[PDB]
């Protein structure tokens, strides 16, 4: 169907791409396919996607969806990516309805370990959202979709407004330049808030509506909400972006180090303040015709292509 | 054709849940909301999908004690009310919105109820103003009025329902004016300003039913908003007496 690739189920949809369901024919391994048509694409666009990819590539991390492999022709982009075969956040919640507390904070310490990695390497979200927030077959969260990520310098003001509505921050529906890490850190009071309640804090009938909501800065908190956890949420939705909490502020809160020690967490945090390769794999390579040396030029030089990709499936 | 079947009636204990299924039988995407009527009260939103930003919208009153989840696999929707009272002991249905299909962020949906269920009877054991009741003589014309906030009617289209005894409410008119298959051209809509009024032509022995308005508020989050109820009365024909 694509290159080596049988491609089948549409999974999502974009504004100008379509992820399909797909099976590596060589590895036999389960991937998605983001494919875009470079022909209904702007410049600008089309600079949005390249730096995607190249953001991508950067971000490693047990908690983030793993690029594959990139495959480019003279009208087509496709982006091959890890599959998570267990939903979504959106989807479990519109099934099981608001989670636990106890369940919310083993997602939620999930969420901040993978956005707290992007923060350590210069990169913000600016597009979390539960329908982005994938499941894999443990339920265990992967981020998903950074066509509306960037690049940043710590203490410089964003200028391109983006994100999901129902999870932007004021600054973004105000179009004033921003913190990007102050962006996200709303975003994901606003992701505590749906895991904990199955709702939206700041909802309406149409965007008009939900953005008076979302400036007034007021939300409702309910009777089953504990108190440590009211205050953590109330202190990441704040309308003041200086007055919200950090990262670290977040990972250490009361809410946080609530229930059992997780001493698991800490390391993944720890590693965000601051491998080898697979002979067996290298071997089952050179069997297949595929060149020993041309696959370790292709893994050392971010290439991506059809051997990276087949290295880095068989690690599996 | 397309009909919602709801679970059977049930009693609980006081301070138990009960879960209540509602499942689609018919041509198939929807937006199943939760609406629940006292013996002898009113309809009340509970709760369900009102726009495209959220997985469910529930009503203040609800927040805390409902849970309103789905299952796509089946065409299955569930409602499950917590720490029942005495004061829980209602008919509960599941209605359709009509047009989510039209659904986009920038479209206002109206919120009109589309397809209903039969209703499941619940029993524990251990903002729109209409008047009360309307009458007239058979072949005279009977208006119902529904006042409201620009919060609700003075920023969304009102739509009525038609109730008989023993059934589900019924759409009578949508979107102000607009009238579903079915419904003949004696009954028609209007609204001004934070008023909408509801006129049965022609009036007929078979109108004796409550009328129901209601409209979408933007107060909150959103919540659908419903009238009292006005039970309309059809006396005797003046044609009984030579005088009358
Ligand atoms: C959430 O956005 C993505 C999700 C996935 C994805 C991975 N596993 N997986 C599983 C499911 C289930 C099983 C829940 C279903 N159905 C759904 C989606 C995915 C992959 C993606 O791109 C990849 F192809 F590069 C994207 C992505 O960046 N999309 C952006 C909007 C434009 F298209």
């Amino acid at each position: 169907r694509i290159g080596y690739y049988e491609i089948d189920r549409t999974i999502g949809k974009g504004n100008f791409a379509v992820v399909k369901r797909a099976t590596h024919l060589v590895t036999k391994a389960k991937v998605a396919i983001k494919i875009i048509d470079k022909t209904q694409l702007d410049e600008e666009n089309l600079k949005k996607i390249f730096r995607e990819v190249q953001i991508m590539k950067m971000l490693s991390h047990p908690h983030i969806i793993r690029l594959y492999q990139v495959m480019e022709t003279e009208r087509m982009i496709y982006l091959v990516t890890e599959y998570a075969s267990g939903g979504e956040i959106f989807d479990h919640l519109v099934a099981h309805g608001r989670m636990a507390e106890k369940e919310a904070r083993r997602k939620f310490k999930q969420i901040v370990t993978a956005v707290y990695f992007c923060h350590s390497r210069n990169i913000v979200h600016r597009d979390l959202k539960a329908e982005n927030l994938l499941l894999d077959a443990n339920l265990n969260i992967k981020i998903a979709d950074f066509g509306f990520s960037n690049l940043f310098t710590p203490g410089q003001l964003l200028k391109t407004w983006c994100g999901s509505p129902p999870y932007a921050a004021p600054e973004l529906f105000e179009g004033k330049e921003y913190d990007g890490p102050k962006v996200d850190i709303w975003s994901l009071g606003v992701v505590l808030y749906v895991l904990v309640c199955g709702a939206l804090p700041f909802d309406g009938s149409t965007l008009q509506n939900l953005r008076a909501r979302v400036l007034s800065g007021k939300f409702r908190i309910p009777f089953f909400m504990s108190t440590e956890c009211e205050h953590l949420i109330r202190h990441m939705l704040v309308l003041d972006p200086n007055k919200r909490l950090s990262m670290e502020q977040i990972c250490k809160h009361k809410w946080m180090k609530l229930g059992d020690a997780d001493p698991n967490f800490d390391r993944l945090i720890a590693e965000s303040q601051q491998d080898p390769l697979n002979e067996d794999v290298l071997l089952a390579m050179e069997d297949m015709g595929l060149d020993k040396e041309q696959t370790l030029q292709s893994l050392r030089s971010d290439a991506y292509d059809h051997y990276s990709a087949i290295y880095s499936l068989l690690c599996d | 054709e397309v009909q919602l079947v709801q679970s059977g009636a049930g009693v609980k204990k006081p301070g138990s849940s009960v879960k209540v299924s509602c499942k689609s039988s018919g041509g198939t995407s929807s937006a199943v909301s939760w609406i629940r009527q006292a013996p002898g009260q009113g309809v009340e939103w509970m709760g369900g999908i009102t726009s495209i930003f959220g997985p469910a919208n529930y009503a203040q009153k609800f927040q805390d004690r409902l849970k309103i989840t789905a299952d796509k696999a089946t065409n299955t929707v569930y409602m499950e009310l917590s720490g029942l009272t005495f004061e829980d002991t209602a008919v509960y249905y599941c209605a359709r919105v009509g047009d989510y299909n039209f659904w986009n962020g920038h479209y206002r949906s109206g919120y009109y109820f589309d397809l209903w269920g039969r209703g499941t009877l619940v029993t524990v054991s251990s903002v729109l103003t209409q008047p009360p009741s309307a009458s007239g003589t058979p072949g005279q014309r009977v208006t119902i009025s529904c006042s409201g906030s620009s919060s609700n009617i003075g920023s969304n289209t009102v739509n009525w329902y038609q109730q008989l005894p023993g059934t589900a409410p019924k759409l009578l008119i949508y979107s102000n004016t607009q009238r579903p298959s079915g419904v003949p051209d004696r009954f028609s809509g209007s609204k001004s300003a934070t008023s909408a009024s509801l006129a049965i032509s022609g009036l007929q022995s078979e109108d004796e039913a409550d009328y129901y308005c209601a409209a979408w508020d933007d107060s909150l989050n959103g919540h659908v908003v419903f009238g009292g109820g006005t039970k309309v009365t059809v006396l005797g024909a003046a044609a009984e007496n030579l005088y009358f």
